[PDB]
């Protein structure tokens, strides 16, 4: 039962999100979508239907940024109310806080994953079919095992993310009454910026080749793994 | 049972706030932590509870050691939590939120869940709420369900914190009479608080806590015959 | 003129101003940074975009952060005041409102004077040199006489830039309106996301609503002047509403 | 002079919270304005301030009707208020508190406020501490500051909110002889707290509403010995 209520009030908080955070995108998908329109291609045509072929690739950033989001909203707003913390005076432990973060992650999961197995390839056949070896973004996921820079990794780093940050916001969303409610997601939200400019940082400089998921990719993606688990298990002896 | 509290410290920053409190309670008997708002009571009051760790203490439940547990763990050997805010599951049912407790405790069948569930709306009067959901109830409607879930995990020593909190005289008599009801049931209580007129009228001893150190305790009676609490609180009472 | 009251519910707001401006530059400058270092390689590892973009581009970007971080400080440091409960106790003590109103604007004159002192003498010299540091290794004055040597889209460039200290004086008088409106004792989050929404949607209303009425048809005039009118306007309809 | 209300009425959203209230205050004399919660007895003494605008009232002191007036033009006709909370500037020192105040009035010229300052400061005994900021002062120098900065501003008829408001019993004697001692300089003063047993015990008049109106104005002796407000308030035993 208080499962079915933490996943039934994080979702009215997560496709809430989903429909505020496209409004960003999709107004910055046009900003950037004017200037080569206003100097690029002649404007009497795609400008609508081109941005509505860049959402399964914005999809990309704002389906794991809703479910990190969305725990930040809900569990912020039940701290305050003095909900957990009545949760568990009467018998239960954070477990059920972790089981409710990651039933919800299964969702989004299997959202990013079909978002990025078959249908971001599908708009970017579409995208330059209206404009009328080495692409790396047509290219569907069974067929990234052939050469240099295939970038399954960014593929495949963003359904790990759906489930890893799901587990930094349970112990991370705690409000201390001194600092606030809005100064408590600053340690969150910085820590969420952090990995993206990383692991963008190490997509794009390390495509044209100096540093790959060898020894690169996925130590900073089980660095911040094993960070959200040490930082979940403080309830016992130092180590 | 005999919770025992024994040599209770803390330190802020180098700021000494509680050193060497000593206060037990018993099966079925009101005791009292009140003092002035020197950290005194707050402190030492959340470390019974366990939201607080403490720094040196021994806290042991009538036979065991819990004092290195977290407030979730010593919730199952016994102590249960009343915080001082409105603390209701905000959407859920009144009978949702009862069961939402009591689908936890693992020495029951899924048919005497109904029945304990069915046993606590009768004995306080919530049966006419079963389905109306909660943000919709009154002060001292609230307060029923907050204590009727809270004594669905089957605690001893149910220990309130403020549960007076700003309330007129004629909600007061029968919030007196729900913590005299749990007396009648066995769970020692352990009530703090601002509003010192009315807990020195409920309870059987109190332990006035000031600057540190534990000061006075005993009955109410000689409480206020005593002369060294009156010069810190309590100047010219009654 | 300047009693104690007027040196310092002006001294509140000068501050927050002037560390949010810092606070949002430094993020800008990192995640800038790291964008200018996915190109080092071409026999410049701190030189292309990575070190001399502190001095060559952060003047670039305390023009384009300066409204929305003056509608924000005048919101966190004026918030500030409204929450331990020091606002209602300066006007129950005669200090009125028109007068508070008086006190925020006589701070914006250090700002407008500063905005408009390095938008024409500071930002474009840096940013100038910001592309030639980088194109080695791989104003008001300068950009008047330029209209002449077309023969549409620079006319509306530099048009929003001279009235662009009018929208730093307009930022301070919308987030005046909303502490005087919608303030109810709201906590201090709703002032943090009611200062993002106002402050995104004049980014977005500055760079679509800026060309996409030149491209239809206009003079490029008041196509520049829109998203501070539009932002007048609310704020002038948020003040003569509560009474 | 005396300050009375006529006839207050406010409604926020259909339910009347107010309904024709009606009080008087003279100089030099304590008065409480009670009642349980939610039952107007804050809403009526907001209107008498002017922080919710009233609807169909009529706020009259001597010979000015003021009921049109916000709270800013209110406070020189001699109305002065002190909200519940603390209230003091922080950084500015306090002296600087009750200097920010004396450059209000316009009728005192520039060399005598600072005699007027240090008497206020001797008054109250809080000479000896006079660059302390005020983010650190006590908690009764954040009781006793407030009072002689908002008597600075010359009233006639301040109002207190909930001046005890969880004090320790050894500190209500002390926030309770400034208060007789405030209407000893020949000003009238309107309590309005929550804990009635110490407004009794200092008023000379009381004004105990009920869900839209009063219920007894009488004093604390013709009250205790009342009969209907012993149901919708105290109770049945206050001896
Ligand atoms: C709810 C709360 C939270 C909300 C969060 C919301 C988040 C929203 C995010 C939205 C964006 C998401 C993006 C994404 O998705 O996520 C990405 C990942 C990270 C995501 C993180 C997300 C989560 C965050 C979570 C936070 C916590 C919750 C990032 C991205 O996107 O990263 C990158 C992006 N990032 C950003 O902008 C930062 C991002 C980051 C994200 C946002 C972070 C926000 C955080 C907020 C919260 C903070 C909380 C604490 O923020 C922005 O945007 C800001 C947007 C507004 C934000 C508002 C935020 C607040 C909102 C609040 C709302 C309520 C970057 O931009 C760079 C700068 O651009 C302008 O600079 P300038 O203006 O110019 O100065 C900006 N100006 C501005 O923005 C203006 C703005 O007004 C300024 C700011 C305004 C602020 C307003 C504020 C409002 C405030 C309101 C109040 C607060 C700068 O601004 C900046 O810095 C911005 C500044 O910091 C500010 C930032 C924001 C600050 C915010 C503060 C907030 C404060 C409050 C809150 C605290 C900006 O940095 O571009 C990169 C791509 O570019 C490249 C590349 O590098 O690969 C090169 C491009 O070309 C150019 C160039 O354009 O420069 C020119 C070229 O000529 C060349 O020179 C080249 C290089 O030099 C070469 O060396 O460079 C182009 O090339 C291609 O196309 C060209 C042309 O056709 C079209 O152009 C061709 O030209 P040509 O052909 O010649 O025509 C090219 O040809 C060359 O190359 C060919 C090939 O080689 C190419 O290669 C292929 O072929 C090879 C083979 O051939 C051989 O092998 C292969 O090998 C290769 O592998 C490959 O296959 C050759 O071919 P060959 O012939 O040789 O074969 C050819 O010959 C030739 O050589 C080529 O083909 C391109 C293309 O994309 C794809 O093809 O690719 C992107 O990488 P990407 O990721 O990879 O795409
Ligand atoms: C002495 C003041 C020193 C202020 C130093 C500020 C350093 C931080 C500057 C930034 C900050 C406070 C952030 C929250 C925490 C502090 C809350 C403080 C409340 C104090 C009462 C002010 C604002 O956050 C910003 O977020 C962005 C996107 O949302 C908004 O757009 C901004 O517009 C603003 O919201
Ligand atoms: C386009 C204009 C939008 C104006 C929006 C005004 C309302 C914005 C906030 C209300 C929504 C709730 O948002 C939440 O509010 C709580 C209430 O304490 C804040 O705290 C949180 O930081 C914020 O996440
Ligand atoms: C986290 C930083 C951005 C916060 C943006 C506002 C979030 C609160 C508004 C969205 C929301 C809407 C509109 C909403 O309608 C809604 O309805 C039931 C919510 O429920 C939980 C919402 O969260
Ligand atoms: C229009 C382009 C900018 C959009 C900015 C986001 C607007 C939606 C999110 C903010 C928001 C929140 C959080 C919110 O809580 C809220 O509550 C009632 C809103 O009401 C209208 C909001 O707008």
């Amino acid at each position: 039962i208080i499962i079915r209520y933490l996943v039934r009030e994080t979702l009215k908080s997560q496709l809430a999100i989903l429909f505020i955070l496209l409004l960003i995108f999709f107004c910055q998908k046009l900003v950037r979508i004017l200037g080569a329109a206003v100097d690029g291609d002649i404007p009497a045509n795609l400008v609508l239907s081109l941005l509505g072929l860049g959402v399964p690739e914005m999809a990309q950033l704002i389906l794991p940024l809703s479910l990190f989001l969305g725990l930040l909203m809900t569990l912020g707003k039940l701290y305050t109310e003095s909900e957990i913390t009545v949760m568990h005076a009467c018998g239960l432990s954070k477990a059920v806080l972790v089981k409710a973060a990651m039933i919800l992650a299964v969702f989004t999961a299997i959202v990013a994953a079909v978002n990025v197995m078959w249908a971001g390839p599908w708009s970017s056949r579409h995208q330059d079919e209206v404009l009328a070896d080495q692409m790396d973004m047509r290219t569907l996921w069974n067929t990234d095992t052939d050469r240099a820079r295939a970038e399954l990794n960014w593929r495949i780093t963003l359904v790990v993310t759906v489930f890893m940050m799901a587990l930094m916001v349970v112990p991370l969303s705690v409000v201390n009454p001194r600092q606030g409610r809005v100064l408590s997601m600053l340690p969150a939200m910085l820590l969420y910026l952090l990995f993206f400019l990383i692991q963008t940082s190490l997509k794009s400089n390390g495509g044209k080749g100096k540093l790959d998921p060898t020894l690169w990719m996925w130590t900073v993606n089980l660095i911040y793994l094993a960070l959200a688990i040490v930082l979940n298990l403080w309830d016992t002896v130092p180590v | 049972a005999t919770l025992t509290a024994k040599n209770l410290a803390k330190a802020y920053k180098g700021r000494r706030v509680v050193e060497d409190v000593s206060l037990t309670v018993n099966s079925g008997e009101i005791v009292g932590l009140l003092g002035p708002n020197g950290a005194g009571k707050t402190t030492t009051f959340y470390m019974v509870v366990g939201i607080v760790p403490r720094d040196a203490g021994n806290i042991i439940i009538d036979d065991d050691d819990i004092s290195l547990l977290p407030l979730h763990a010593r919730a199952r050997r016994g102590i249960g939590y009343l915080p001082q805010e409105a603390s209701i599951f905000r959407r859920l049912s009144v009978y949702d939120n009862l069961m939402a407790v009591l689908q936890i405790r693992d020495d029951l069948s899924a048919e005497q869940r109904e029945d304990r569930a069915n046993e606590l709306m009768e004995e306080f009067h919530i049966e006419h709420l079963r389905d109306s959901m909660g943000q919709s109830l009154s002060g001292g409607e609230r307060r029923r369900v907050e204590i009727a879930r809270a004594l669905a995990a089957n605690p001893k020593f149910i220990l309130l914190d403020e549960p007076f909190a700003g309330v007129d005289p004629i909600s007061v008599i029968d919030i007196k009479r729900i913590i005299e009801h749990l007396r009648d049931s066995g769970l020692g209580v352990l009530i703090t608080d601002h509003n010192v007129r009315e807990t020195l009228a409920v309870c059987e001893r109190a332990y006035i806590v000031s600057q540190g150190h534990l000061i006075a305790h005993g009955t109410p009676t000689e409480i206020l015959q005593d002369e060294h609490v009156k010069r810190v609180y309590l100047g010219e009472d009654f | 003129p300047f009693g104690v009251l007027d040196r310092y519910i002006g001294k509140t707001i000068f501050t927050t101003i002037m560390m949010t401006l810092f606070m949002l530059v430094s993020l800008s400058g990192i995640i800038k940074f790291v964008d200018q270092l996915k190109k080092a390689g071409q026999g410049s590892y701190d030189a292309l975009g990575a070190g001399m973009y502190t001095l060559l581009s952060v003047p670039k970007d305390v023009q384009i952060f300066f409204p929305m971080a003056a509608l924000l400080g005048a919101l966190l440091g004026l918030g500030m005041l409204a929450q331990r409960s020091e606002l209602v106790v300066m006007q129950a003590s005669g200090f009125t409102r028109m007068q508070v109103a008086l006190s925020v604007m006589k701070t914006a004159i250090p700002l407008v004077l500063l905005t408009m002192a390095i938008g024409e003498w500071v930002a474009p010299q840096g940013e100038q040199m910001a592309r030639n540091y980088r194109a080695q290794a791989m104003s008001i004055s300068g950009l008047h006489n330029y209209v002449k040597y077309l023969k549409g889209r620079y006319q509306l460039n530099m048009w929003s830039k001279i009235f662009q200290p009018l929208s730093v004086a307009v930022m301070m008088l919308m987030a005046l309106s909303f502490i005087f409106g919608p303030l109810r004792s709201v906590p201090m989050g709703v002032r943090v996301v009611t200062g993002i929404s106002f402050g995104f949607v004049f980014y977005v209303l500055d760079q679509i609503f800026g060309p996409l009425t030149l491209v239809y048809g206009i003079p490029p005039i008041i196509g520049a002047l829109l998203p501070s009118a539009s932002f007048f306007l609310i704020s002038l309809w948020l003040l003569m509403r509560k009474s």
